[PDB]
RNA sequence: AAUAGGUUUGGUCCUAGCCUUUCUAUUAGCUCUUAGUAAGAUUACACAUGCAAGCAUCCCCGUUCCAGUGAGUUCACCCUCUAAAUCACCACGAUCAAAAGGGACAAGCAUCAAGCACGCAGCAAUGCAGCUCAAAACGCUUAGCCUAGCCACACCCCCACGGGAAACAGCAGU
C-alpha cells in the first residue's frame, strides 16, 4: 500500500492483501513438506523443514509470515540481497 | 552450490561409504582404462566413483590411473611379496569390480571388527584424565564421592587452614 | 623426552583439587615428573571416604602384572596398596606401623590407669 | 625383506635417463584436499638403480625399494618396465598394442 | 526322571511370546527425545511389505524377554584375617580389579575392613563399584528414590508399570533382591487393578505370566484375555499352568476327562481357580456372544 | 561470517565496504560484603639477599632428574636398525628409548625465479655432467607446537676447548 498518510498506506496494504491470499500447504499443520530452495531475483531463501517443537529459527519477516500462515516449525536462511520485498 | 558434476563425491558421507580395505600386501594399484567404448563404460565409472573412496579406506595404497594405454581396462594390483594381480574389468560394472576386489583383496568384516575392538580396548571407561582421552576427569564426578570442592565446599574440619590452626 | 637412565615405575599420580586428594595408578618413568606423562595409567585411588564411609580403590590387575612383568618397579604407597589388596603380602612397614600403633595405644592406657 | 626405505613398491614414469645406471621416475599419489574433499595427483621424483641401463624416458615403471640406500637419493631399484613405451604389451591377451588398438590380433594364436 | 520346565524352554517361550503379542504401534509408540526431520521413501506394495516385516523382525528382537533368575545368594567369604591390621585404619578399602575384558560376574572385588578382614564384597557393593568404574547408561550408582513404595505407587496410579520396570531393568540386576521385589510389585498392582494389557507388546509380558503360573494366581489374566476374546492366548496359558503344576487338581481332571480348548478352562473354573464361578460367567458371556455373532 | 540489523541516493534495485548485535582475554575509569576453587611479571633486559641436593659405615649413587622460559625453530609423528636403562645376575627376551637411515610435517611474501655444485657410476683409480625448481627450488619476514603433553634454550659467541664476562628463563623478591 504506497499512500501521502501512513494510515492510509496501511488501510490499503491490509485491505488489498485480502484480496491476494495464497494457500501454503502444511504438513501435519506444523512445517512445510520438504525443503524448499529457490532464489527470486537476487534473494535465495532456503528453508528446511523440521520436527515439531523446533520452532521458527527464520528471518524475522519469515517468522512473521509463518505465524501469518500457521508454520510453526521450520528453518529458513536468506543469502544475497536481504530485500524485504523479494 | 557445490561444483563439478556429482558433487555428493566431495563429501565426507560419501568417500566413508566405500567398502574396499585392502590386505596390507596390497600396495600399488594401476587403473588402466579407456576413455571411449562401451565395454570400458564400467571401468571409467569405476575412475569416477569408486576410486576415491577406495583412496579413502587405503591412504597408503598408491593408485595410479592410464587412460588409452592398452584395447582393454583392467586393473593391476602391486603385492608386497612381489606377486602382480590382473584383474580384468572389461564388460563389468563398476559395482561387480568392487565386489570382485573387496572379495579377492579386500579385508573381510571379521578383520574389520577385530580391528576395530582392539581399537576400542585401547579407551578405559575406569581410566580418569582429559575429556579427549577419557569420560571423566576426577573422582569428584562420581555420585556418593566427596563433591569438588570448587562446587561443594569442604568442611573445616577436612581443610587443612584449619587442621594448622587447630594442631597450632 | 629421551632420559638418562631411568625405568618404569608404577606409581600414584596426584590429581584433584585444593583439600581434595584423588591419585591415579600409573606406569611412568621415574625420571618423569609426577603428573606428567605415563606409559598407561592402571587405575585409581580416591583416599577421601565416600557416603558409604569407603576408599575406593580400582586396580587393573591385567596391566599391572603385565608391567610387573615387563620391570616396573614399585613405590612404597602403591606396594602398600596392594597389599592391602591382598595382591602382594602385608609390607613390612605396614606391620611395623601397626605394631608402632599398638604400643602407643597400650602405652596411652596405662598412663591412664595410672592415673 | 626388512628394508630402511619407506615406500617399498612404487610405480611411476620415467622422466629423465641422463645419469649413469639411474633411471629419474615421477611417482605420482591422490592426495585429497582437506577442503575441497577432492583427489589431486601429487608427485615426486624418485632415483631408480637401473644397472641395465635399459630405462627409456616415458615408460612405466615399477621400483622396489633398495635394503638401504646405495646413494644419497638412490633408495629404489628398478623392479620391472611395466609398460615400455610405444611398446605395450596388453597384459589381458598379451598382444602387442598401440594405444587402444591391438597391432597384432588376438585371435591369432 | 520329569524335570518341570524352566522360563528359557523352547515351548515355554513360544507360549508366552504367543501371549505376548506383537503391536508394532505400540512397540515402536513415538519416543519423546531429540528429534529430527523424517526420511521419506517411495514404495511399491512389495517394497512396504518388506519394510513391514523388518519392522516386526525388528519388534521381535526389542521384545525379547529377559531371562528370570532366582534371588541371588548373599555373598559372605573371607579372603583373610589380617589381625595385625585391626584398628590401623578408620576406614575399610574397596579394591576393584577393572581389567577391561573380564565378565562383570567374574570380576574380584574386595574389601579391606578396619578389623583387617580381607573379604569379598557383597552383592551391592559389587553393583555400586561397577557402575562407578563401569558405567553404563541408566544407572545410579545410588538407588533412585523412584524406588520407593510411595513413588511407585504414585506411577502405578498413572498406569505407567512398564516405566517402572524399565527403570528396575536398568538399575537392578536381574538376580538382584530388589528388581525381584519391584517385579513383583509391579506385577502384583497390575493383578489387583487389572491392568494386564499394560504389559502386552511389552518384553515384561513373559516375566509377569511367568510370575503369575508360579504363584497360581492366573485367574485374573485368564479372565481379561477372555473378555478381549483372546481365547487361544486363555487356553496356551491353562496348557502352561497344567504344565507347571502337573500334579494338580487342574491337571489331572483335563487328563481324565480329555478336556482340551474351551474345556481347558472350564475344567480350571472348576477345579484351582479361585474366581471360578467368575471366570465360568465370562466364558458363558463370551460364548453366548460366539453364538449370537454366528447366528 | 547469522534468523540478521544500520549505513551510499531526491528515491528504487543490485554489488560492495564499514559498523552493530554475541562470546572470550588483557588493560584503563568508576565501584566493591563474605566463603570455596581455579588462574596469575609485559619483557631471553640486569639482579641485592635467603633458600632450592643430598644420602650413606667411607666406595659408589644422585646433583644429567624435578623446577623454569618461549629466545630460537618444519630435532616432536610413523617405519628400519640398534646404543644406554629396568626386569638381581644371562634374560639367550620383554619394556623403554638415543644416534643413524627413509617418509611426513607452520604462516605471509614470486616486487624472493632462478639455486650455483646443490648429482650419478665405479672396489678403487677415476668417468659421466648432472641435481632442485612456477605442482614454488633458493631466499626474506613472522611464530614455540599437532597440549594426558611435546620441541627448543639454559647469560652471549647456534656449539663452548676457548673467549666475552661473572649470569635467579628454580622459589620468594627487586
Ligand atoms: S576436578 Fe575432581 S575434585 Fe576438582
Ligand atoms: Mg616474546
Ligand atoms: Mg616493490
Ligand atoms: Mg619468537
Ligand atoms: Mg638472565
Ligand atoms: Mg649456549
Ligand atoms: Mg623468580
Ligand atoms: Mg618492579
Amino acid at each position: 500500500g504506497k499512500a501521502t498518510d501512513r494510515m492510509d498506506a496501511f488501510r490499503k496494504a491490509k485491505n488489498r492483501a485480502v484480496h491476494h491470499l495464497h494457500y501454503i500447504e502444511r504438513y501435519e499443520d506444523h512445517t512445510i513438506f520438504h525443503d524448499i530452495s529457490l532464489r527470486f531475483k537476487r534473494t535465495h531463501i532456503k528453508m528446511k523443514k523440521q520436527p515439531k517443537g523446533y520452532g521458527l529459527r527464520c528471518h524475522r519477516a519469515i517468522i512473521t509470515i509463518c505465524r501469518l500462515i500457521g508454520i510453526k516449525d521450520m528453518y529458513a536462511k536468506v543469502s544475497g540481497s536481504i530485500n524485504m520485498l523479494s | 552450490p557445490m561444483k563439478g558434476r556429482f558433487p555428493i563425491r566431495r563429501t565426507l558421507q560419501y568417500l566413508s561409504q566405500g567398502n574396499v580395505v585392502f590386505k596390507d600386501s596390497v600396495k600399488v594399484m594401476t587403473v588402466n582404462y579407456n576413455t571411449h567404448g562401451e565395454l570400458g563404460e564400467g571401468a571409467r565409472k569405476f575412475v569416477f566413483f569408486n576410486i576415491p573412496q577406495i583412496q579413502y579406506k587405503n591412504p597408503w595404497v598408491q593408485i595410479m590411473m592410464f587412460k588409452n594405454m592398452t584395447p582393454s581396462p583392467f586393473l593391476r594390483f602391486y603385492l608386497d611379496s612381489g606377486e602382480q594381480v590382473l584383474v580384468d574389468v572389461e564388460t563389468k560394472s563398476n559395482k561387480e569390480i568392487m565386489e570382485h576386489i573387496r572379495k579377492i583383496l579386500g579385508k573381510n568384516e571379521e578383520t574389520l571388527r577385530e580391528e576395530e575392538e582392539e581399537k576400542k580396548q585401547l579407551s578405559h571407561p575406569a581410566n580418569f584424565g582429559p575429556r579427549k582421552y577419557c569420560l571423566r576427569e576426577c573422582i569428584c564426578e562420581v555420585e556418593g564421592q566427596v563433591p569438588c570442592p570448587s562446587l561443594v565446599p569442604l568442611p573445616k574440619e577436612m581443610r587443612g587452614k584449619y587442621k594448622a590452626a587447630l594442631k597450632a | 623426552k629421551a632420559y638418562r637412565g631411568g625405568h618404569l615405575t608404577i606409581r600414584l599420580a596426584l590429581g584433584g583439587c585444593t583439600n581434595r586428594p584423588f591419585y591415579r595408578i600409573v606406569a611412568a618413568h621415574n625420571k618423569c615428573p609426577r603428573d606428567g606423562r605415563f606409559v598407561e595409567q592402571l587405575g585409581s585411588y580416591d583416599p577421601l571416604p565416600n557416603s558409604h564411609g569407603e576408599k575406593l580403590v580400582a586396580l587393573n590387575l591385567d596391566r599391572i602384572r603385565h608391567w610387573i612383568g615387563c620391570g616396573a618397579h614399585l613405590s612404597k604407597p602403591m606396594e602398600k596398596l596392594l597389599g592391602l589388596a591382598g595382591f602382594f603380602p602385608l609390607h613390612p612397614m605396614m606391620i611395623t606401623n601397626a605394631e608402632r600403633l599398638r604400643r602407643k595405644r597400650a602405652r596411652e592406657v596405662l598412663l591412664a590407669s595410672q592415673k | 625383506v626388512r628394508s630402511s626405505v619407506h615406500a617399498r613398491w612404487i610405480v611411476g614414469k620415467v622422466i629423465g635417463t641422463k645419469m649413469q645406471k639411474t633411471a629419474k621416475v615421477r611417482v605420482t599419489r591422490l592426495v585429497l584436499d582437506p577442503y575441497l574433499l577432492k583427489y589431486f595427483n601429487k608427485r615426486k621424483t624418485y632415483f631408480a638403480h637401473d644397472a641395465l641401463q635399459q630405462c627409456t624416458v616415458g615408460d612405466i615403471v615399477l621400483l622396489r625399494a633398495l635394503p638401504v640406500p646405495r646413494a644419497k637419493h638412490v633408495k629404489h631399484e628398478l623392479a620391472e618396465i611395466v609398460f615400455k613405451v610405444g611398446k605395450v604389451i596388453d597384459p589381458v591377451t598379451g598382444k602387442p598394442c598401440a594405444g587402444t588398438t591391438y597391432l597384432e590380433s588376438p585371435l591369432s594364436s | 526322571e520329569t524335570k518341570k520346565p524352566t522360563f528359557m524352554d523352547e515351548e515355554v517361550q513360544s507360549i508366552l511370546t504367543k501371549m505376548t503379542g506383537l503391536n508394532l504401534q505400540k512397540t515402536f509408540k513415538p519416543a519423546i527425545q531429540e528429534l529430527k526431520p523424517p526420511t521419506y521413501k517411495l514404495m511399491t506394495q512389495a517394497q512396504l511389505e518388506e519394510a513391514t516385516r523388518q519392522a516386526v523382525e525388528a519388534a521381535k528382537v526389542r521384545l525379547k524377554m529377559p531371562p528370570v533368575l532366582e534371588e541371588r545368594v548373599p555373598i559372605n567369604d573371607v579372603l583373610a584375617e589380617d589381625k595385625i591390621l585391626e584398628g590401623t585404619e578408620t576406614t575399610k578399602y574397596v579394591f576393584t580389579d577393572i581389567s577391561y575384558s573380564i565378565p562383570h560376574r567374574e570380576r574380584f572385588i574386595v574389601v579391606r575392613e578396619p578389623s583387617g578382614t580381607l573379604r569379598k564384597a557383597s552383592w551391592e557393593e559389587r553393583d555400586r563399584m561397577i557402575q562407578v568404574y563401569f558405567p553404563k547408561e541408566g544407572r545410579k550408582i545410588l538407588t533412585p528414590i523412584i524406588f520407593k513404595e510411595e513413588n511407585l505407587r504414585t506411577m502405578y496410579s498413572q498406569d505407567r508399570h512398564v516405566d517402572v520396570l524399565n527403570l528396575c531393568f536398568a538399575q537392578f540386576e536381574p538376580d538382584s533382591t530388589e528388581y525381584i521385589k519391584v517385579h513383583h510389585k509391579t506385577y502384583e498392582d497390575i493383578d489387583k487393578r487389572g491392568k494386564y494389557d499394560l504389559l502386552r507388546s511389552t518384553r515384561y509380558f513373559g516375566g509377569m505370566v511367568w510370575y503369575f503360573v508360579n504363584n497360581k494366581k492366573i485367574d485374573g489374566l485368564l479372565i481379561d484375555q477372555i473378555q478381549r476374546d483372546l481365547i487361544d492366548d486363555a487356553t496356551n496359558l491353562v496348557q502352561l499352568y497344567h504344565v507347571l503344576h502337573p500334579d494338580g487338581q487342574s491337571a489331572q481332571g483335563a487328563k481324565d476327562q480329555a478336556a482340551e480348548g474351551i474345556n481347558l478352562i472350564k475344567v480350571f473354573a472348576k477345579t484351582e481357580a479361585q474366581k471360578g464361578a467368575y471366570i465360568e460367567l465370562t466364558l458363558q458371556t463370551y460364548q453366548e456372544a460366539l453364538s449370537r455373532h454366528s447366528a
